């Protein structure tokens, strides 16, 4: 009896909140956090879509989504670790040497 | 009056227009990642709004 | 039969010029000389065996020789060559100007002469392929493949006294103009081919098949406009003209690049062969705009040529004015004006070739091109000022030279069509005489206005004097006996004129 | 649908590249040997390229509820495999100077090639997503392979963050699309709509977010700002792979998605992609006017060439040779970009100014000027054949704004391509068989460009043979 539109609205709200956190934060850790929020919101939308149609495809796409989220978080945190190791800061505006 | 070839400058006007447009467009490549994400979200908003208007 | 060999002999000759540089530094000039000797011999053999004087006008198509081979059968694209009187005349002119271009750069003992010679041969082969191709994709292919060696010659082997950046800028501007115009022409060709495909259902690029294509009024105008924009860039037609003085200024000092592909008038041949038969009603509607563009081109080129302090830019603007005359001739729809246009293009090629060669010699002696740093060179040189006087009198339309014959037949046909453009063009001839006298007296008459012009200068070589006097003899014989040239191209002019006036 | 032995023999390049990944990984676990691991990776990629013959004799069929194999899949698999082979060949002399571990590079190249093959064979939203991610993440590793360098680490961070954002955008788009339709297959995206009601807002928004993700992945305006930085900062073999294989695989899956979906012929989607293609051509050509760096210049070149690709994309449902034009253009662009980035890689190898290149490296200068004439669409080059195909397809469907954009961008590209090609011959102030192998690779690339620019008929026949299912 739960409307599909309300679940899609919740997923969209979490998606745009994750995008806002991705944009307005200079710290690379908070942008990685925002990226995790966006991909988890997309997984939530896929779960809701699969649950409305009574299909396991939504949960399978959720499984692929969280596999990508885990591996992307691993790679992004490795890059953040090397950035903090050699730069001693997490300011993403400081790494802007390549321009024009 | 014509020793400076005015028609040559008239047809060279698109060249300086292209140069000015390229120099202006290269300002978007400031190298900042947050601006790149902001431009991606701007493009998402523009594409979605254009799809809703033309539907 | 001989047309593929006519196109391919320059390319094989250029490859041999590049490859035989390891045998010696004085070898590739001989290879290029025998290459254009064989090309000119084949062109004259085609002239003798074609029977062009006895050929009557039978209607488009009518080719004295024809070759066909499938090239891209998916689009119906073929290497399809065809020669007739006008194409044979321009092929002979191409061969003669290539012989002159090889002979003009005989003293270059540079360490990379093979690539210079190869680029010259590739330019000449591209010009021959333009004059021979009757397939639209092949004609466009030659039209754009002949520009890369011109770009590299202007950019790398160009005027050594000037800075490199000026040469790069001039070559890039010339390439951008010619290739953007070619791309517009390709769009027009593609749209015409798609119209024919929607009308009939067959894939073809052959110009004989595209003639009988039903087009609405306005689409035909757009296709004609694309073709005319390409030909107007390459002719040149104002305001699509500044590439010509810019490329002539930064050309190589010998002047062979000018004689190779720049001074050969492929764009007016394209206007006569492709713009008028394929789109006759559109060209009939466009004739006032094109002929007023020709009038503006004549007077603009005259005023630019009078104002130049440089000889090369001056001769380039003379070319602009004479091409304005030819552009006026093309849209008249008159047989007399068309024959005069053919004579005018051949005579203008000869006269401008002589002028550019003599300008190269004069720059070799005096090491400058500014007309304010010279003067009174009649007493300081043996042969050069008199031959330059003869050529400057030739380009002002003097009887006894073929320029007068061509311009006056043009004006006779045009006055049979429209009087006002004719009378304004004759005052343009007055302007042409004005700029020719101005160049002559700023260059060779008066007192020495510098120090290098006040010293005695060595005379011209025997080979260089031989080729200059050969040009002089050819111009005089064209002025007094233009009849074999007229009977050579009488069938093609008749076919084009009858197709233009019988379909409007 | 279950898997048959015929479905296994349709799976041949995927299985071969995966087995190569496992074998190379186990060989790295045995003993770190750069030459033997590189040889194993090249052997596996060449084995998949050979086994494409057996895939072709297997016929065109459906292997999964996800995958579809046809000649289109063979052509894009072959392009991706050739790009990966050239990437390994260019990468070995560059990796000769790398102080750290060099053996993971070929593992990442093999996994990215696996993702490219999956994207070529993709007939599903799941396969599309997994192929995009399987291309992206090894490219995250490869771009930041020289992580000690400032530029490589910066490009890796930018590419990782932006591609994670694009992956989330794309995934939310297919989530909305699946919420509308109920089936993730390509053929059912809008099949439950009729009577002119194809422009459902939720389906259009999901496809718009998918366009956002893919236009990031195809360097399309306005998701193009990453391209010059990521191209410049990454190693030159990585720049080669990112220019050729990733773009070709993603554009192939976009081709298949827009052919098969009923929503692909929507008017609003067509106008949005027309705007994107116009802006992409104009912006990519204009922003490369004043670039003194070859890598950023080639990134903007990639943007322009993908704009011409999208122009060929738009006329898919109207014209008949749109796929043939895309295939011919992509073969030519693969050859040209492989040659140009390979000469850049050979001048950047080993890991430790193009002006005056002819006076010490004449063959590489000739190869570079051949490819910069090719990318400009000059005749006697295959890029001209591709541009001619794009212009013919645009003329057929009356896409006149796109045709004018192609002409103007071609003029601007002519300017900067000729500027570099003539800066090669001005005046300015190895010794192993793998460097010679890279030189042979770029030389055969230049010879192929010249020969198929003079005689384009065999490539046209090959691409016309690669016809997907109707
Ligand atoms: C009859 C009109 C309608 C039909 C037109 C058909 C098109 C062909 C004929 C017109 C061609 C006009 C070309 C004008 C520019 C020529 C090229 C040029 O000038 O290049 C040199 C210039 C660089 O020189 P410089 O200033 O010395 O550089 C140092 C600065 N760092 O280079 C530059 O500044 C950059 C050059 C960029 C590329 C050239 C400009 C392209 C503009 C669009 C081309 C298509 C035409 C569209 C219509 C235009 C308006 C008529
Ligand atoms: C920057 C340089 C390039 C310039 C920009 C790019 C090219 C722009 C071309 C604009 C064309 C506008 C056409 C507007 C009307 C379109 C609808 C129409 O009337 O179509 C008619 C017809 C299709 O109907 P159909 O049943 O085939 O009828 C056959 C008619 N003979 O249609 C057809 O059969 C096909 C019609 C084709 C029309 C010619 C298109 C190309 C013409 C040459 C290039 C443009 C003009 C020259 C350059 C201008 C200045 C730059
Ligand atoms: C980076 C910025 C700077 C560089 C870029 C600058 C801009 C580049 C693009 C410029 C060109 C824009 C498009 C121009 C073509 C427009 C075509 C058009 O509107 O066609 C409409 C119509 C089509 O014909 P239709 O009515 O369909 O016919 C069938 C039924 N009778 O057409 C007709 O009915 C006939 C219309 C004829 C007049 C329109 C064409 C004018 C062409 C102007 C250039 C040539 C002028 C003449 C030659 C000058 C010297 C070369
Ligand atoms: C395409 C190159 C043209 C060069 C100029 C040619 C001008 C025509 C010269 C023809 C020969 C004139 C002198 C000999 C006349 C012989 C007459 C024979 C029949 C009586
Ligand atoms: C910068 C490129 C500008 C290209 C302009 C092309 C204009 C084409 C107009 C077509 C009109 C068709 C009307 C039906």
């Amino acid at each position: 009896m739960i409307p599909l539109q309300h679940g899609l609205i919740l997923a969209a709200i979490l998606f745009v909140l994750g995008l806002t956190g991705l944009v307005i934060r200079r710290n690379l850790l908070f942008m990685l956090i925002g990226l995790e929020i966006m991909i988890n919101a997309s997984a939530l939308a896929f779960v809701v879509a699969g649950s409305y149609w009574g299909q396991t495809d939504g949960q399978v796409m959720y499984i692929l989504a969280i596999s990508l989220a885990a591996a992307e978080a691993s790679i992004g945190l490795a890059l953040l670790l090397q950035l903090h190791r050699r730069r001693q800061n997490l300011n993403i505006d400081s790494v802007s040497e390549m321009r024009g | 009056l014509l020793k400076r070839d005015p028609l040559n400058s008239m047809m060279n006007i698109p060249a300086v227009l292209s140069r000015f447009a390229g120099k202006g467009l290269l300002l978007s490549e400031n190298g900042y990642l947050r601006w790149y994400v902001a431009s991606m979200s701007i493009g998402a908003v523009v594409v979605l709004a254009l799809l809703m208007v033309l539907r | 039969m001989l047309l593929p060999w006519l196109i391919l002999i320059p390319f094989i000759g250029g490859f041999l010029c590049w490859q035989t540089e390891r045998f010696g530094v004085k070898v590739p000039r001989w290879i290029a000389l025998i290459t254009m000797g064989l090309t000119l011999a084949l062109s004259l053999q085609l002239w003798l065996q074609g029977g062009y004087s006895l050929t009557q006008s039978a209607g488009i198509p009518q080719w004295q020789s024809e070759f066909d081979m499938p090239w891209i059968p998916r689009f119906g694209i073929s290497i399809h060559l065809a020669i007739d009187g006008l194409s044979l005349l321009m092929v002979v002119l191409t061969g003669l100007l290539g012989v002159l271009a090889v002979l003009c750069s005989w003293k270059e003992i540079e360490k990379y002469q093979g690539f210079f010679h190869l680029n010259l041969m590739w330019i000449l082969g591209g010009v021959i392929g333009v004059f021979l191709a009757i397939d639209m994709f092949l004609f466009f292919f030659f039209w754009e493949m002949m520009l890369v060696p011109m770009y590299f010659l202007i950019a790398l082997w160009g005027h050594k006294a000037s800075d490199g950046k000026t040469r790069i800028t001039a070559a890039t501007k010339f390439f951008i103009y010619t290739q953007a115009s070619g791309l517009v022409m390709l769009i027009a060709i593609l749209a015409l081919v798609f119209v024919h495909y929607n009308a009939t259902g067959v894939w073809t690029f052959n110009y004989e098949e595209l003639l009988n294509t039903p087009m609405s009024s306005g689409v035909e105008y757009l296709l004609m406009l694309g073709f005319f924009i390409a030909f107007a860039v390459k002719m040149p037609v104002v305001p699509l003209h500044g590439w010509l003085p810019d490329a002539h200024s930064q050309a190589p000092t010998a002047g062979s690049v000018d004689l190779a592909g720049i001074l050969l008038k492929t764009a007016a041949y394209g206007l006569l062969r492709f713009s008028l038969p394929l789109f006759p009603n559109a060209s009939a509607e466009f004739a006032p705009i094109a002929m007023w563009l020709g009038v503006i081109g004549i007077f603009y080129g005259a005023w630019m040529a009078f104002a130049q302090t440089d000889i090369k830019r001056l001769i380039a603007y003379t070319s602009v004015s004479h091409m304005g005359f030819v552009l006026i001739a093309i849209y008249t729809g008159s047989q007399l004006a068309y024959q005069g246009a053919v004579i005018q293009m051949i005579a203008h090629g000869l006269s401008a070739a002589g002028l550019f060669i003599l300008c190269g010699q004069l720059y070799e002696r005096i090491h400058t091109r500014d007309m304010r740093m010279m003067g009174g060179l009649w007493s300081k040189m043996k042969w050069l000022p008199a031959l330059s006087l003869f050529f400057a009198v030739a380009t002002l339309g003097m009887p006894g030279t073929g320029n007068f014959v061509g311009e006056f037949m043009i004006l006779f046909g045009s006055f049979q069509v429209v009087p006002v453009i004719t009378v304004i063009s004759t005052f343009g001839l007055v302007f042409a005489s004005v700029y020719s006298l101005a160049m002559l007296h700023r260059a060779y008459f008066g007192k020495a206005k510098s120090q290098i012009a006040s010293q005695e200068l060595p005379g011209m070589s025997l080979r260089e004097l031989f080729m200059i006097l050969l040009l002089v003899v050819l111009l005089v014989l064209l002025g007094f006996y233009p009849q074999p040239i007229l009977d050579t191209s009488h069938s093609a002019i008749g076919n084009i004129q009858q197709w233009f006036v019988n379909s409007v | 649908m279950t898997i048959t032995p015929q479905n296994l023999i349709a799976l041949l390049p995927l299985l071969i590249v995966g087995l190569t990944v496992v074998v190379v990984m186990l060989s790295i676990a045995w003993r770190r040997n750069h030459f033997l691991n590189a040889t194993l990776s090249v052997i596996g990629l060449n084995a998949a390229l050979v086994s494409l013959w057996f895939v072709g004799q297997a016929g065109a069929m459906d292997v999964t509820p996800l995958m579809r194999v046809d000649g289109f899949a063979m052509l894009y698999t072959g392009l991706v495999l050739l790009a990966s082979l050239a990437t390994c060949t260019f990468a070995y002399p560059w990796l000769e100077g790398y102080n750290d571990n060099k053996d993971e590079f070929y593992l990442l190249v093999l996994i990215a090639a696996l993702g490219g093959i999956l994207l070529a064979n993709a007939n599903h939203l799941a396969s599309l997503f997994l192929g995009i991610e399987l291309i992206s993440l090894p490219l995250f590793g490869l771009v930041g392979y020289a992580f000690r360098q400032k530029r490589s680490l910066e490009a890796s961070i930018k590419y990782t963050i932006l591609s994670a954002a694009a992956s989330s955008f794309l995934l939310f788009g297919m989530a909305l699309v699946y919420a509308q339709s109920g089936d993730l297959s390509f053929v059912a995206l809008g099949k439950n709509l009729g009577d002119g009601m194809l422009n459902e807002p939720l389906l259009l928004a999901g496809f718009g977010l998918m366009i956002v993700g893919l236009g990031f992945k195809l360097s399309l305006v306005p998701f193009h700002l990453w391209t010059p930085d990521v191209y410049q900062g990454a190693p030159a073999p990585v720049s080669t792979f990112l220019a050729t294989a990733s773009k070709i695989a993603i554009f192939g899956v976009v081709m298949r998605l827009f052919l098969y979906a009923p929503v692909g012929d929507s008017e609003a989607i067509r106008v949005v992609l027309a705007i994107i293609a116009f802006a992409s051509i104009i912006f990519g050509n204009l922003m490369a006017l004043s670039q003194t760096n070859i890598k950023r210049l080639l990134g903007y070149s990639s943007i322009s060439h993908l704009g011409y690709l999208l122009v060929a994309l738009i006329a898919l449902q109207t014209g008949e040779m749109s796929m043939e034009a895309v295939g011919v253009y992509l073969a030519g662009y693969l050859f040209s970009s492989l040659g140009a980035f390979g000469v850049v890689s050979l001048m950047s190898s080993p890991y430790r100014s193009y002006r005056g290149l002819f006076w010490h490296r004449p063959i590489l200068a000739a190869v570079m000027t051949v490819m910069m004439l090719s990318l400009a669409g000059i005749p006697m080059t295959l890029g001209f054949i591709g541009k001619f195909y794009v212009l013919a397809v645009g003329v057929q469907a009356h896409l006149w704004w796109l045709v004018g954009a192609v002409v103007v961008g071609s003029a601007i590209g002519l300017y900067y391509y000729l500027r570099v090609a003539v800066s090669l011959y001005l005046h300015a102030p190895p010794s192993n068989w793998q460097y010679s192998a890279g030189g042979i690779v770029v030389l055969i690339s230049a010879l192929l460009v010249l020969v198929l620019g003079v005689w384009p008929q065999p490539l046209i026949s090959i691409v016309r043979l690669a016809m997907p299912l109707m």
